[PDB]
DNA sequence: CCCCCCCCCCACCCCCCCCCCCCCCCCCCCCCC
DNA sequence: GGGGGGGGGGGGGGGGGGGGGTTTTTGGGGGGGGGG
């Protein structure tokens, strides 16, 4: 933060800040007479990307189905926005405590009304609490790019020459449609609709507007008895961005969007 | 060497940035005075090629407007003293004060006593060229000029703010001087200079001007936010000129400052010292309007003997055949004229049209086409619209705690188009909402204690599939379809859309799609002007008018040509909608009824405003009898379709 | 009226576009008339700035960034074109504008310094202005690696070419400005926050100390940047090989520079006395020590658990404490009803030089990377192996005349560089015996001896405490230098006839003064008794005679008041300390001075889990010292139950009986 | 099996605090014994 | 040469002023259950 006095024109700087906005307590100039009233000097001062996400313990980690515990985790700079709701994180940073800001005393707020703790010059009659809070300065996930540049220069060379030894093979068409759902026997068919299905059509726009879709839909008609879900059971596992449901359990609105 | 209050310095100095910030530089006032006249130069020398001073255009038409609003073409400052341009992006706060103070000054140049009119000019800066979506926008944007899109998702009411206000101090001397009023912050006075002391202090009463307000929540496009992820917003301000360009729902895109404040609720609610933002708007847009040569091509296009046929086929130009429903479309789409009989009597101008038939005829994808057309739009599927979401809706309204209205689709396209694809699988429940929107052009919603009547000037376009999923021509119409006489005599054209196996019509219309497919196909003088150049190309293959040109024609026809009913053929009207009445009484018919007769009346007229004449002629109220005929006796059973069509003959085949 | 400020910022803001700029065609070009316009702002430097005391120029000048943007460029480009000339040798005018470009660096980078007789606007601007020096000296350090060094030996060179014989007096002023950018690029440091004092204090006091502008972090400022660049310019050569060119208008500038340099840093840390890991451990090791006496000083339970101890005196009364662990142990409960007190008795307080080892914290290190530390110890070690004796004797020639006039910073800067190469050489000879105690040997010709002599007793005599201060330490170095060339063995006697008398007197009475000053003053004084002693002791006119003037209870005051501080001191000044009493208590048997109950209190502190490493030679020289001590304050007691009382008390000036008090017959 | 109903959930005084002023206490310096 | 007295600075205390301090109805959507 940096900060012009209101009396004279001399700036603050490199005023560091904690959870509170923190103003100076002293005018630099020997001269002044200044405590406490200020200008911040927004186009001096840094801020950084900050953002609060809220995380609850894991469900198949929850021990015998009780509620499950949450922690506020702080990301900031590059790392925000990297969540996701209802992705599941990996992150690694602090483990803070976040006071009650409005407690300790803060310009334009009345403060808040467990025991907390006083004594403290700051807080004169009142006592301060804290939260814990994760200052996470790291995060991954652990649970489209159509041009042929964008994804290749992604690759490693070694899955370059994989790419390359595949589509040199004339007959790879055959191949490609026996490793469709391989723990399911049989099926030519379904199996071939399922690889072309995964390659979708070309999504074309005409000139007046008007779409043209390029998803394929598929139908696997087979008796309760036939291997049938098992195709869903694969394609959901294998392809990206793509959900199971069932036909009665879910409603027109639960399909579309409500 | 110089008088210091008149020093003033070169482009190549000011280039030349030498103070630690940008708004340290553009606050240096030798550099202040120097911009001043460059941004002055570029106002009255810049030219389009013509030679003509774009800014001596536009601000001769601002004081023709009395507007205090000059729109300021920001690509035309980077085509020229281009560090004006940098310093505009980096420092807007800035220069926009001075841009201000310059448009001010040059159009008081060329409209002397303009500070009569208004005292100040707002340069809107428009063209701005690098976009951001409310999830992107970032620390490194602060104080910068931005360009954002999103839908106003909530807009509170107009209200006069503070602009210059002085303060009385109740010590000493009372006045202060005057303090400029920020979209942020109320005026802090620490201390009173007048007696260098704190105090109380209140707003003067012998000086103070006011400047109009608005806030709006700007949220992410509902499409354009990834799935599964959350809409982000900001709180966009409209100040002065801006208040009142958008109203709910409506997707904009915004050009302003993304600035920042402290906020101890904030901070208090999160624990840091982190500070609320917004986006005080500079320019909103919401592509329709036109200049005065589009005026003339509009004009010079309207002469031609074959343009209502050319208008029908540049309908949904890539879609084959179905020439009735691209009349049904056309004729709905520039609609008749509505009239108010001595203010007695009030009568629908809108033109209704139901699409029924089989599955896989294109009638979705015309609604979509309609959707991409229409001037004002909303689009609704089957079960997708509930009663209140298409007529309007009361809510509790959460920071009022009272009851306040919310306007349906029907309120958002008033003087405009409803299009409900997949009509046959709506609720009836939800389906019987339309009746009142769709005949007396309202909705009377009473409720909550809200009692009031809304303007729902909408021309409904309605897709249905006949029951069981496919048409019969050995039942007629009502046995096709479970929609009851009140709605189907609404739809006042209706068009069958059967798909028949033909061989040639098969040949015909396969050859046309794949055709379609690989003019559509993605890969298929600089390179933007050489791309749209192709784009024209290939789009004058299909449609006989340009489709830019053709929704700005629509969108001129509808506002200003309103066809009178003149020399009329009574007789022949009459004798049209009596035959149609005494054959109709076959009890499954299509039920001819009063509000057809009229909709030969709005069809006539629709044909007289294709052709921007303000007489319906002859050959306008022909073809309207023809579409109408033909639509009564296409919905006939096969069993006396042909001697139906042999009997109306002599009314329509004489065209 | 400010009218006139905006009026002149906006005349330097002109003045800085007619200098010059890039050019497109990147290059930085000259303007036009660009010499005319640099002599204009020379001129405002001495038309308004120095001719009214305003440095008001000094200010605009850096608003408007005309030595970043524009000087800096003209001298490395300048440098360029010469350097790149120099392999295939209008040149004659640029040259020109390059000295002229330096002299306005020598302006804006001249030190600023602050007083009584400086003007209200210099006194209001003076914190300000010292950021954009800060400023100047990152640029000037960083730019090109630092080319425009480069620049400034070129412009010298071009005067060390033409003979001594040669150099007209604006030629050796020019070599004279070179040294004193040189001197100033190096001086520029950090402002002090100078607070008004009118109105009191609030419930929370100053924020930060930190005055460094928001483009300027403090290892930018460091020394590593300093040597990195000036290695990286040859800029010790050229001084090296100026200084073996000394065969004098140039001395002081020289001198000054070698001060600047020194007066910081400490000489030990140039040697080394996995490894920085193997240390880190070591270092978390010992403040893991700290840990597990802290733990004991915790409640094993939640500060709400709140058990009450209740202390039962000696007597029929009663007093009350919280304290969990106390429960068990009387040691904390009693240590803890004194802490307890909301009363503390008042405290009292207490420019034109820098800061230095004069006054810088006692711990304070530069933290030298390895190859900068290489740099500057070869640097410093062939300065000493050329141009000490020299350097020393040509600016001594000078300032045994003209002391009158001798300015205090000159004077403290003199001493201090005397003292730091003096305690250097003696450290790297100690360290190689390959390094000669010789090679400083001009330290020891007697008219040195003089004139540190009459610095000293002037600076005493005229109570400027920040001179004596500075020729006490340099007496320090002397002395040390003395009993290393006793033993190495005329010149020894010589001084150990000169210190007689009125040097005793005077040696003698400086650590009486020293309790009212600083912890470094009081520092500087006991290691030059200490170094006294040793001298005096390595020559043993009377031994007696002298050390009797030392053991007296002021200088035991001193004493006491520097091991106060004994968490902060280092264990060899404790060391230090304990050898002290060791000759005073033990050998010379007054221990009845020392029996006062600040040195009990003291003791016990160090000795408490709380205190000293518990494998501390010093722990171990201060138990030592207990264990006899403790023997003797016993023996006195039984012989005197007086002495319970007296205890507390200064011990009895009335000699009858005092003397009684003192021995007890 | 489909449609309609109906059920559910949701929106003016007193204390703490801060500032200002006055007096007292403690240190330092100068004079006297 | 040391101790007392006088004078100046700095700190603390006291006083005064100021500001802060949930059920019930109505409407809508979605889900679940029952009857033809
Ligand atoms: N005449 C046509 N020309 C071009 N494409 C056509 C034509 N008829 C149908 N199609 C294609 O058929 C597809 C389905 O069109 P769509 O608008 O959904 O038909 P629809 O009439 O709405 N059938 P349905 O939704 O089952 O009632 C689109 O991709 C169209 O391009
Ligand atoms: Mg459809
Ligand atoms: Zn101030
Ligand atoms: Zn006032």
């Amino acid at each position: 933060a940096s900060f012009t006095c209101d009396m004279c024109r001399a700036i603050v700087d490199n005023v560091e800040q904690s959870f509170k906005y923190t103003e100076p307590t002293f005018c630099p100039n020997p001269s002044c007479e200044n405590r406490a009233f200020w200008t911040l000097n927004v186009t001096r001062s840094r801020f950084l990307d900050w953002q609060k996400v809220r995380i609850q313990e894991n469900a198949n980690e929850i021990p015998t189905g009780s509620m499950p515990r949450t922690l506020d985790v702080i990301l900031r700079g590059d790392s925000v926005e990297r969540a996701k709701p209802g992705d599941r994180c990996k992150f690694t940073g602090v483990e803070i405590v976040v006071p009650d800001v409005t407690q300790l005393g803060l310009p334009g707020v009345k403060p808040s009304s467990n025991s907390g703790v006083t004594g403290l010059r700051s807080l004169g009659v009142r006592d301060l609490t804290y939260k814990i809070s994760f200052l996470a300065c790291h995060v991954i996930s652990i649970g489209n790019e159509r041009d042929q540049e964008v994804f290749l220069n992604s690759l490693s060379s070694d899955e370059i020459n994989e790419l390359k030894e595949m589509v040199k093979d004339e007959h790879i068409y055959d191949k490609l449609v026996r490793s469709i759902a391989p723990a399911v026997f049989g099926h030519e068919a379904v199996k071939k609709g399922i690889l072309l299905q995964m390659l979708g059509g070309v999504h074309k726009s005409t000139v007046e507007g008007i779409k043209l879709r390029g998803d394929i839909n598929i139908c696997v008609v087979g008796d309760p008895s036939t291997s049938k879900s098992q195709f869903l059971k694969y394609v959901v596992g294998f392809a990206p961005r793509s959900v199971y449901t069932s036909g009665k359990a879910s409603s027109a609105a639960g399909l579309t969007a409500a | 060497d110089i008088d210091p209050l008149r020093e003033e310095l070169t482009l190549e100095s000011l280039s030349n940035v030498k103070a630690n910030s940008y708004s340290e530089w553009i606050t240096q006032p030798n550099v202040s005075r120097t911009i001043a006249r460059e941004l002055k130069s570029f106002l009255l020398e810049y030219t389009d090629e013509t030679g003509r001073s774009v800014y001596g255009a536009r601000i001769r038409t601002l004081g023709e407007m009395n507007s205090e609003s000059l729109e300021v073409n920001y690509r035309h400052l980077a085509e020229s003293k281009a560090i004006l341009a940098l310093f505009l992006a980096k420092c807007p706060e800035e220069m926009l004060k001075i841009f201000d103070l310059v448009a001010m000054e040059a159009t008081e140049l060329h409209y002397p006593d303009y500070a009569r009119i208004h005292s100040e000019i707002h340069v809107r800066i428009s063209d701005f060229p690098t976009i951001y979506s409310l999830r992107e926008l970032r620390e490194s944007n602060l104080s910068s000029l931005v360009r954002v899109t999103g839908v106003v998702t909530r807009r509170t009411g107009v209200f006069p703010q503070l602009k210059y206000v002085k303060f009385n101090c109740l010590k000493c001397g009372s006045i202060l001087g005057p303090f400029f009023q920020d979209s942020n912050e109320e005026i802090r006075i620490s201390f009173c200079t007048n007696c260098k002391s704190k105090g109380p202090f209140r707003v003067n009463g012998e000086k103070t001007v006011y400047r109009n307000y608005q806030r709006v929540t700007l949220q992410e496009a509902p499409g354009t936010v990834p799935p599964g992820r959350l809409p982000r917003h900001r709180e966009v301000i409209l100040l002065a000129d801006l208040v009142d360009v958008s109203k709910p729902g409506e997707e904009v895109e915004v050009t302003g400052i993304y600035k920042n404040n402290y906020d101890g609720n904030l901070n208090a609610k999160n624990g840091f010292p982190v500070f609320a933002t917004i986006i005080e708007a500079n320019s909103i847009k919401r592509v329709f309007s036109w200049t005065e040569e589009e005026e003339r091509e509009f004009r010079k296009i309207s002469r031609d003997r074959g343009i209502i046929d050319k208008i029908i086929s540049s309908m949904a130009p890539s879609i084959y055949g179905h020439r009735d429903i691209k009349t049904a479309v056309a004729c709905s789409l520039f609609g008749g004229v509505p009239k108010n009989v001595n203010g007695k009597h009030s009568i629908r101008g809108d033109i209704n049209v139901l699409l029924l038939g089989d599955p896989g005829t294109a009638k979705s994808q015309i609604l979509k086409y309609v959707e991409k057309t229409a001037h004002r739009a909303v689009f609704a599927t089957g079960q997708g619209a509930s009663a209140v979401g298409l007529t309007a809706s009361v809510r509790k309204d959460p920071i009022t705690k009272e009851w306040t209205l919310e306007g349906g689709a029907l309120v958002l396209a008033d003087k405009g188009v409803c299009l409900i694809d997949e009509f046959d699988k709506m609720n009836d429940q939800d389906r019987t909402s339309i009746h009142e929107a769709m005949e007396q052009q309202s909705i009377s919603i009473s409720k909550a204690g809200i009692v009031t009547t809304l303007q729902a000037r909408c021309s409904i376009i309605a897709a249905a599939n006949p029951n069981g999923g496919r048409y019969n021509s050995t039942l007629p119409l009502a046995q096709n379809v479970s929609l009851t006489e009140p709605i189907l005599s609404r739809f006042d054209i209706l068009c069958v859309v059967r798909d028949l196996v033909d061989e040639e019509a098969d040949e015909r219309l396969a050859t046309f799609v794949v055709d379609s497919h690989v003019r559509s196909h993605p890969e298929n003088l600089n390179a933007r002007q050489r791309r749209l150049q192709r784009q024209r190309k290939k789009e004058e293959e299909i449609s006989p008018i340009p489709q830019e040109l053709l929704m700005k024609y629509i969108h001129y026809a509808r506002t200003k040509i309103y066809p009178k009913l003149h020399q009329m053929d009574m007789d022949k009207v009459s004798r049209v909608y009596a035959d149609l009445r005494r054959e109709s009484i076959s009890t499954g018919s299509f039920p001819i009824t009063v509000r057809h007769l009229e909709s030969i009346l709005r069809i006539a007229e629709s044909f007289a405003k294709m052709r921007l004449s303000e007489f319906v002629s002859s050959y306008d109220l022909d073809r309207a009898i023809k579409v109408v005929v033909d639509s009564f006796v296409d919905a006939q059973k096969v069993s006396v379709r042909r001697q139906l069509r042999r009997s109306f003959a002599i009314y329509t085949l004489g065209h | 009226a400010d009218f006139s400020l905006t009026v002149l910022r906006a005349r330097i803001a002109l003045l800085a576009t007619a200098i010059g700029g890039p050019d497109y065609t990147p290059p930085y070009k000259l303007g036009d008339d660009c010499l005319a316009c640099l002599k204009d702002l020379k001129r405002w430097f001495k038309l308004v700035d120095d001719q009214q005391k305003r440095w008001d120029v000094a200010m605009a000048v850096a608003e408007y960034r005309i030595l970043t943007d524009d000087l800096l460029p003209i001298l490395i480009d300048w440098e360029n074109k010469c350097s790149l000339a120099a392999k295939l040798a209008n040149k004659a005018y640029y040259d020109k504008i390059a000295l002229n470009c330096l002299q306005l660096l020598v302006l804006m980078t001249w030190p600023l310094i602050v007083t009584e007789q400086s003007s209200s606007n210099q006194i209001t601007l003076y914190g300000e202005l010292k950021k954009h020096q800060l400023v100047y000296k990152k640029t000037i350090l960083s730019m090109e690696s630092g080319k425009v060094l480069r620049a400034a030996i070129r412009l010298a060179l071009d005067v060390i070419k033409i003979d001594r014989l040669s150099r007209t007096p604006r030629d050796n002023m020019v070599l004279k400005l070179v040294l004193n950018f040189f001197r100033n690029v190096i001086a520029i440091e950090p402002g002090e926050f100078t607070i008004n004092t009118k109105k009191s204090m609030p419930k929370k006091g100053i924020t930060s100390i930190d005055t460094l502008p928001p483009n300027v972090s403090m290892d930018d400022i460091s020394l590593n940047t300093v040597i990195s660049s000036f290695h990286k310019n040859k800029v010790f050569g050229f001084l090296l090989t100026l200084t073996s060119s000394l065969s004098d208008f140039i001395n002081i500038p020289l001198l000054e520079i070698m001060f600047y340099f020194t007066k910081d840093v400490n000489q030990e840390l140039l040697f080394p006395r996995t490894s920085a890991g193997f240390e880190l451990s070591k270092l978390l090791q010992k403040e893991h020590q700290m840990r597990k006496n802290v733990i004991k000083h915790t409640s094993a339970r939640h500060s709400r658990f709140g058990g009450l101890l209740s202390i039962q005196t000696p007597d029929k009364t009663r007093l009350t404490v919280s304290g969990s662990q106390a429960l068990v142990d009387e040691k904390i409960a009693l240590q803890k009803l004194d802490d307890s007190k909301k009363w503390n008795k008042r405290i009292i307080k207490k420019e034109g030089l820098p800061n230095s080892l004069l006054n810088s914290q006692t711990g304070k290190a530069i933290f030298f990377t390895e190859s900068n530390g290489k740099h500057f110890k070869e640097f410093i070690n062939n300065f000493i192996d050329s141009g000490f004796n020299i350097l020393l004797h040509s600016v001594t020639n000078y300032f045994t005349t003209e002391q009158d006039r001798m300015v205090t910073l000159e004077q403290v800067e003199y001493l201090l560089f005397f003292a730091w190469f003096v305690k250097y050489q003696l450290l790297r000879s100690k360290i190689d015996n390959s390094a000669d105690i010789k090679q400083v040997s001009e330290a020891l010709k007697e008219v040195t001896f003089i004139l540190v002599s009459s610095l000293l007793r002037s600076a005493y005599d005229l109570k400027n405490w920040t001179v004596t201060h500075a020729g006490m330490i340099a007496f320090n170095e002397l002395l040390n230098l003395v009993s290393r060339t006793k033993a190495a063995q005329d010149i020894e006697f010589i001084v150990s006839r000169l210190f007689s008398d009125e040097r005793i007197q005077l040696l003698s009475n400086l650590p009486k003064i020293g309790s009212k000053y600083s912890l470094q003053f009081m520092k500087s004084c006991i290691e030059l008794t200490h170094s006294v002693l040793k001298v005096l002791e390595q020559y043993s006119v009377n031994f007696q005679k002298v050390q009797a003037n030392y053991m007296t209870e002021p200088v035991i005051e001193t004493y006491i008041n520097f091991l106060e501080r004994f968490r902060e001191l280092e264990d060899d000044s404790i060391k230090k300390v304990f050898s002290f009493f060791h000759r005073v208590f033990v050998q010379a048997k007054e221990q009845a001075l020392l029996f006062r109950f600040d040195l009990i209190i003291l003791l016990r502190e160090m000795l408490s889990p709380d205190g000293l490493d518990r494998m501390s030679r010093s722990r171990k020289y201060v138990s030592q010292f207990s264990d006899y001590f403790l023997a003797r304050l016993k023996k006195r007691l039984k012989k005197s139950p007086a002495w319970f009382v007296g205890l507390l008390f200064p011990p009895l000036h009335n000699s009858e009986v005092g003397f009684y008090q003192r021995y007890g017959e």
